[PDB]
């Protein structure tokens, strides 16, 4: 994945 | 307190004249935007919040609101291109770059993360982050005597962001940025954490996905032996990018390929060509095809390492895409190899599975295999052994297949067949 969401 | 607010309440708090009220509302926004499902990113964009988050990044006097707003924007920037674009359009890039210097580790880490999502969107945003001067302060965060003293999550985020600065093509990253980044990446590639290693290998794989000059700039750094070593790792998330990088390198010149062989790579191929992960066998076989496309002394090394029986194995039985790579590896070996290397191939049993694959509905692989057979017939000629081979092809039912192919759609295909048919059959 090029982008990462912070949970 | 800040759990489950509506957007309208968040808007109300952010517009109040009260920094604490703005801080609580921003944190509420950060909470909406970090929930497990369907975060309301577009609703937050439409309420006009991005410009307020961005100016809160600049509140040096209130570090908690810098953090909340950075985290909110990171998550917006993590979504579609249009969503990342809205973050950028709000001026986030220079504001995040200024947070890289924050004395608060959790805040510069959030800025690193945000910049990775931005650069990760594609080449234009990546290069815009680089123009805004992101690389120097990113690299200063890693300028320590020993990477082991950095918090683990923090180093992982830096590594992943640097790899997004290395990623994508059309165009590839500016040559000077790549030169600036590379010594730090080489250092990360010797670090002991598996996620740092995986992402360092991915960055190296992007940098070697290009013309020979790009490959050379990586190979000149001396990383090939470390890559071959990671090629042996037990962690699949490290093996996959290590092998992609090694595969990219062997599409370069024969001298670049020789560095991969000199480093011991071939000794890992027996396991890679039998790896239970389909994608690893496929890319190992692709890698082999770009080595059998090399010089005769490189083909010889594939032979000496016992790898021809492994090619015969993948041709005999593998996922179809791996088999197509094996067919390529064989056609390459046969156009470049000596007569004796070609004779060896037949003695390892290449003929029967080559022929079995003539029944595939893929015109390319059929073309590739007839080229190979023609090559092998050419070798047999020099030995006056064409008849021995014709029979071998007969007995395993290859003749039937070639005949049929005369009646095939494609031009090379039915053309290639009639020639062998009329030349040796």
């Amino acid at each position: 994945v090029a982008k990462k969401y912070r949970n | 307190g800040t759990v489950n607010w509506s957007v309208e309440d968040i808007v109300k708090g952010i517009n109040s004249n009260n920094l604490e009220s703005q801080l609580q509302a921003t944190q509420a926004a950060r909470k909406l935007l970090s929930r497990e499902k369907q975060p309301p990113i577009d609703n937050i964009i439409r309420a006009g919040l991005i410009p307020k988050f961005v100016s809160f990044l600049g509140k040096t006097d209130c570090s908690p609101i810098q953090f909340e707003s950075a985290w909110a924007l990171t998550n917006i920037a993590s979504g579609t291109s249009e969503q990342t674009k809205a973050v950028v359009d709000g001026g986030a890039i220079p504001a995040f770059i200024s947070l890289l210097a924050s004395p608060h580790a959790h805040i510069s880490e959030q800025a690193v993360w945000a910049l990775g999502n931005i650069a990760g969107d594609g080449s234009a945003f990546r290069d815009l982050v680089i123009k805004h001067g992101a690389i120097d302060p990113l690299l200063a965060l890693l300028a320590v005597p020993d990477l082991s003293t950095l918090a683990c999550g923090y180093l992982r985020n830096l590594t992943w962001t640097l790899s997004n600065l290395c990623r994508n093509k059309n165009p590839a990253p500016p040559l000077d940025a790549v030169e600036q980044i590379l010594p730090t990446l080489v250092r990360l590639l010797h670090h002991n954490d598996p996620e740092v290693l995986a992402d360092s290998c991915w960055a190296i794989s992007y940098l070697t996905d290009g013309p020979n000059e790009r490959i050379e700039m990586v190979v000149k750094k001396g990383v090939v032996p470390q890559l071959v070593k990671l090629l042996g790792a037990t962690e699949l998330p490290i093996v996959t990018p290590a092998l992609r990088a090694i595969g990219n390198i062997v599409t370069g010149t024969d001298e670049q390929t020789q560095k991969v062989i000199d480093a011991g790579a071939l000794a890992v191929f027996p396991s890679l060509l039998t790896n239970p992960k389909t994608n690893i066998q496929k890319e190992a076989t692709w890698t082999m095809s770009n080595i059998t496309a090399g010089r005769q002394d490189q083909i010889q090394q594939v032979v000496n390492h016992g790898l021809v029986p492994f090619l015969v194995g993948v041709l005999s039985k593998a996922d179809f895409k791996t088999q197509k790579e094996a067919a390529w590896a064989i056609t390459n070996y046969t156009s470049g190899g000596t007569v004796e290397q070609i004779v060896y191939l037949v003695h390892c049993g290449i003929i029967e599975p080559l022929m079995n694959l003539l029944s595939a509905k893929d015109t390319k692989i059929i073309q590739v295999i007839l080229d190979a057979i023609s090559n092998i017939f050419q070798a047999a000629e020099k030995l006056g052994e064409t008849e021995k081979l014709s029979i071998m092809i007969e007995e395993c039912g290859g003749l039937d297949k070639i005949e049929a192919l005369q009646r095939h759609e494609n031009e090379s295909v039915y053309k290639a067949s009639l020639n062998l048919i009329e030349k040796y059959f």
